Order: structure tokens, then C-alpha cells, then sequence
């Protein structure tokens, strides 16, 4: 998951 | 304050049937397209990328080509529903649900899938 700081730490996509 | 709240936090689907996961967000009484932004992830598994009124498929694992969709419709009411068709067994596990608009939240729901022969 890209896109800036959008969810920043809720996610685990790399 | 803006959250997002799941109506059922575990789902237990029997193998090779479709599931409906749910998250609920409040919505007025015009959705605003612009704003709203939905991730569905697994793991790390990018499952629906929800940006500008229209799924990023780009982005999207290829566990789940064709296999789930973001039911567009149902945002109009609150509603950010994650639709995977013929789960397998590696559909199990922990799903995160992150809403931005206006406010963001994120909610958690786990699925257990149902072997062939287990009922």
C-alpha cells in the first residue's frame, strides 16, 4: 500500500 | 468523534462459499467521492484500494484477481463491504479495514474458513 501518509502504521503492505 | 464500527468481528464461511465482510462509517446524506478513501488489507496482502470513487487495481495481490470487490453501492449507505467469491482456506485470518473521511478509523475482523467435510 503506497500513497503518502494516508493510513501511515495501520497497515503491513510493503 | 469519526469511527468505524464492524457489526460482526468474527465470520466463520464455509469453504468455496462467497463472504461479505462489513465495515460501517457514518455518511451524510451525499457521499463525497473525493474524500472518501478504503483499504482492505490481509497480512500484508493488498486486497481492495478504494480511491476516487473507483477500485486501484494496480495495487491489488494477485491472490484476489477477480476474486474480491469493493460493493461500491453500499458506501451510499455507511458501508464499505469487502466481497470475496470462493473462499479458499487461505482467506483465514485477520482483515483491517481502514476508512479516511474527514476522520479516519481502522477496525479488525477475523474469518475462520470451514473445511469441506467439518459440518
Amino acid at each position: 500500500f503506497f500513497x503518502g501518509d494516508v493510513f501511515y502504521g495501520w497497515y503491513l503492505c510493503k | 468523534a469519526f469511527t468505524v464500527t464492524v457489526p460482526k468481528d468474527l465470520y466463520v464461511v464455509e469453504y468455496g462459499s462467497n463472504m461479505t465482510i462489513e465495515c460501517k462509517f457514518p455518511v451524510e446524506k451525499q457521499l463525497d467521492l473525493a474524500a472518501l478513501i478504503v483499504y482492505w488489507e490481509m497480512e500484508d496482502k493488498n486486497i481492495i484500494q478504494f480511491v476516487h470513487g473507483e477500485e486501484d487495481l494496480k495495487t491489488q495481490h494477485s491472490s484476489y484477481r477477480q476474486r474480491a470487490r469493493l460493493l461500491k453501492d453500499q458506501l451510499s449507505l455507511g458501508n464499505a463491504a469487502l466481497q470475496i467469491t470462493d473462499v479458499k482456506l487461505q482467506d483465514a485470518g485477520v482483515y483491517r479495514c481502514m476508512i479516511s473521511y474527514g476522520g479516519a478509523d481502522y477496525k479488525r475482523i477475523t474469518v475462520k474458513v470451514n473445511a469441506p467435510y467439518a459440518a
